[PDB]
């Protein structure tokens, strides 16, 4: 029964550790889709804020 | 050959060749000297980091710019900076190549002797020159009338040139800029709860300056807006986390250039400065001033200054006179732009001033008039 | 032996689950904040058309 | 020549020659006296049973530690480990070997003047140096910066380094060690009916804390879980039979490193410390130290210690920093390995503090800049 | 009816009547509370102690100072300390008394206005008010003219007054106080044996610094008397026994109000603190500040302070202007003294907050003309 928990050991840890490097691949692509949504919209932001100026003025 | 426009500033030398469309090198102009000891052995840590490495190591130095307003007043510092510009930013030997350097009006003439004396002896530059920062915008701006505000880091001036004949008896100069709004911003940021003290942190109190400040048009209106409401609060993210949110503070720094009374200043406001130096000069040029209004410096990059401005004057001046503020999105980098298309010029190339001659006739040659 | 490495891959798959709840939280508020920010971004866009009419009329 | 490398530590001291992967040399730091009269004549017992010998010995002996927290208490005692470790360990002669020893922070003045005084007069050592803990620990990790913490036996305590740069004022030290875990885990035991008191039992106490305790990620769920299944229980093999099964005190005895209210202390657990810490610095470096946080110390070296202190830090951050750990699997002789790397740098062959300075200046050089 | 005068302070709250000589309640801001289990049953243990009576139970009970820097960071138990000094010491309902509070200068809005509404929202006094410790420090002076430096145990600050007139743009607030003192004689106080950690120890080591600490003339030379000879060496007893012996770090303690940098801070010491406010406030009032340098706080007891900073002082200033000090003998109840009389004037009656007026204004009442 130890050597069949190696086993059962060794398989969940190499199945776990693809789910790793997945869930990481998937956390950065969305860090990067998270960074390009802020810098849209701070610039429709100012953008607006340009823009109202000009519209008051 | 061809021409260096070395523009030092204050907090940023920008330089580059002469003939570029835009500076190649432009970095903070600080010393950072490490306040600590060094427990590693073997890294070999210098004794001082100068220009934007001293912005990565915030942390563990502490930073003194070398000039306080236009002036020098640490020279081995400048040199430093002069030495870091020519070697490491521009990797040129300034053996060969002419230089051209910008000051504010009204300057004391020690500062300029020693700063020719520096560049002829320690780099040995063949020749040298020395231009006001207002005419090189004026330069930059395709105009040839108007008054000039160059409001940098240091100090802030107003310069009215006719047909490109200067009134020294009009140009006026105050002292307030930049980095007393920095100053207010951190003094009164601390009403929030937010303490800023150390040197490295005031670079961070910049940067909320740079990022969310804008100038009201109208002071109290926008007073009793976010008194009543709460939609003009804006947060920005610290380096270390904790995110902080300011709102009526917002607006107020950039207004001490319009009520310098909050900083203790008894001198009159930006715009009241402006009109008195438009009168000073004579009656046949008022409405050509009134309508080559120009802007420099990084301090009048504020979102809506211009429209401020323009009213504030409007307000003063009469009614059937024509009022237009000319802001291009390039404030920061006119002067250098003008420096450049100076030095590119052909009548200039007579106007240097040889080393032969600075040698025969000593320091004193820039005062007198060849200038 | 074997009983020790079960246990550390054991600990090892608590972990890698705890990071992946962590991982689930991350990506529900990312995915709200992109939502959002596309949201406000969309309407400034309108409102940047409307009041560029407004300036040209 | 060849340096020396010998870290006193304490409950084990650790020697060899610089430049090598790991010590030659480890044992426990105890000397052992006869209690005993002893009836047979002419084995002729030694007096005094030092090192490892004195575990071989262990039921006929009062074991003593000659260091309580870093402190030397017994200089006699320290005076026969040392002639050990020289003499009967290495089998070298100090007389033409340079020495590089290891001292906690924060300690007093008179324990390095001492120890440098007996290492220059009793042992005749060309030169000798001292060093601290943290920076060797970081040495070892491959690292220039990030906040190290060092957990031994004897004092457990943080350093922040930064490029090279200590942080002086923001070194912490708690008294909370490896000796009292085993105490708290005697006491704990004897609610099951196990009672251990003879200094010859502290060491099988310490064997069983080593080979069976374990960090809990949660306590009051583990807890829980064991008030009702019994998985978590383990037997042990005494020296002599009658095994013994310890169920929940498994995971309890560490956790009283997170909370020293289990034994009275006041302080706050080290994953607290450790915050505060960092929140000390400056706000510059504050990143950096949250992603370079480094584990050091035999202490350290409990099974999921570093997921708990991973958490518990990620609770107390801001949610927008990563917190990374770095627990390498060597963390017992990170120390040695530090210092076996200083030694064999070039640049530091002129630090080391030689006979012919100390004869001029006396004991007290040591607190030159020869820290 | 009569006016009651207290003062939060930092660590030592104090408070009477308005127009007594001193005020009649003295004790210090800690609120204890017990850490361990408490076997006897029917004992009627509280579970919280404010005040004098927390000291005299130090050894059962941590301590915890509401107040950090100025700040209140825990209003729960400022709420206790205010009902302890209202219904204990003095005895009085505040239901038919005004109050006059004091706090120090650049102080966060929020703590005022949360000031304000606990004092009327829970003991529902009919008027109160809220001064400026400095403007109190100059009335009990008997002085109208003169920088005054308020060195507290949370924080120090230099305020200059000219002629009744505030200058707020010169006004300087250092976070360096007598509780940073202490840490720093924590720290030192290793370098000989003796470890302070629990809260408990504070207190000694604060009564250590107030009986022995003293301020030195001049620092290398002290040091180096102290090194040579052994005529600085005093004793103090502890609670309990094992006299311990203090050489130099006696006065290397109070240096630290001088040179911050012992603790790491980047600001420079309060002698040049005050050159630098006195030479940002105008030119022709820097000879009345001069003349005029006052004194007030607790941490401004030291023996031979005075004679430091003159000196200090006469060194940055020109020679030809002539530096006086005024050091009264009542410097820590200065602040109070001055509140009284402040009180005690017909006229400042009519500068109360009535409660109508913040019933009908809400908190922001507090922040308009009625200062
Ligand atoms: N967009 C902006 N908003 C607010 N402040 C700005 C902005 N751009 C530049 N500044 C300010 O301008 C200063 C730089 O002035 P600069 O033009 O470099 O003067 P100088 O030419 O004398 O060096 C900086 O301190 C910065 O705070
Ligand atoms: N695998 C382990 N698990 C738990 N504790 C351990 C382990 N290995 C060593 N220790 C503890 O670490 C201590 C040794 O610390 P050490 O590294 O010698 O400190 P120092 O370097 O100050 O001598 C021992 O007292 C022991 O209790
Ligand atoms: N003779 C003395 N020597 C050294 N320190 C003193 C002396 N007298 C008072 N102090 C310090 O002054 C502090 C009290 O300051 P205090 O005037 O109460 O400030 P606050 O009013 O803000 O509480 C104490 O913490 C103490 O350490
Ligand atoms: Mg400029
Ligand atoms: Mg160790
Ligand atoms: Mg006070």
């Amino acid at each position: 029964e130890a050597e069949k928990a190696a086993d059962e050991s060794e398989r969940g840890m190499k199945v776990i550790e693809s789910r790793a490097q997945k869930d990481e691949e998937k956390m950065e692509i969305q860090e990067i889709q998270l960074k390009e949504a802020k810098h849209i919209a701070e610039d429709a932001d100012r953008k607006y804020e340009e823009v109202a100026r000009k519209l008051v003025i | 050959t061809t021409a260096l426009v070395c523009d030092n500033g204050s907090g940023l030398v920008k330089a580059g060749f002469a003939g570029d469309d835009a500076p190649r090198a432009v970095f903070p102009s600080i010393v950072g000297r490490p306040r600590h000891q060094g427990v590693m052995v073997g890294m070999g840590q210098k004794d001082s980091y100068v220009g934007d490495e001293a912005q990565s190591k915030r942390g563990i130095l502490t930073l003194k710019y070398p000039i306080e307003h236009g002036i020098i007043t640490n020279w081995d510092d400048m040199e430093k900076i002069w030495h870091h510009t020519f070697y490491n930013e521009l990797r040129v030997a300034p053996e060969e190549h002419p230089t051209l350097l910008t000051e504010a009006p009204l300057n004391p003439k020690a500062n300029r002797e020693k700063m020719t004396q520096i560049m002829f002896e320690t780099f040995n530059v063949p020749a040298m020159y020395v231009a006001i920062q207002a005419v090189l915008s004026l330069y930059a701006s395709g105009r040839t009338t108007g008054i000039v505000l160059d409001s940098g880091d240091g100090v802030t001036h107003n310069v009215p040139i006719y047909e490109g004949y200067a009134l020294p008896h009009a140009i006026m100069r105050l002292d307030l800029a930049g980095r007393d709004l920095t100053d207010y911003l951190m003094k009164i940021l601390t009403e929030r709860g937010y303490s800023f003290v150390t040197t490295a942190e005031r670079e961070i109190v910049r940067d909320i300056k740079e990022k969310l400040c804008y100038v009201a048009l109208d002071f109290e209106n926008e007073m009793a807006t976010a008194a009543s409401s709460s939609s003009l609060e804006k947060s920005y993210e610290l380096p270390d986390g904790q995110v902080i949110t300011i709102g009526n503070e917002r607006f107020r720094c950039p207004e001490t250039l319009f009520q310098p009374s909050f900083i203790g200043m008894e001198s009159a406001g930006i715009h009241e400065t402006t009109y008195n130096s438009i009168m000073k000069c004579d009656i046949d040029i008022r409405k050509d001033l009134y309508a080559n209004n120009v802007l420099s410096g990084g301090t009048t990059m504020y979102p809506g200054i211009a429209d401020r401005m323009q009213k504030e004057i409007t307000a003063l001046a009469p009614s059937t006179m024509k009022i237009k503020i000319i802001a291009p999105p390039e404030r920061k980098y006119s002067v250098w732009i003008g420096g450049s298309i100076l030095a590119s010029l052909s009548t200039f190339q007579q106007m240097w001033i040889s080393k032969q001659e600075y040698d025969e006739a000593g320091p004193s040659i820039v005062h007198r008039k060849c200038f």
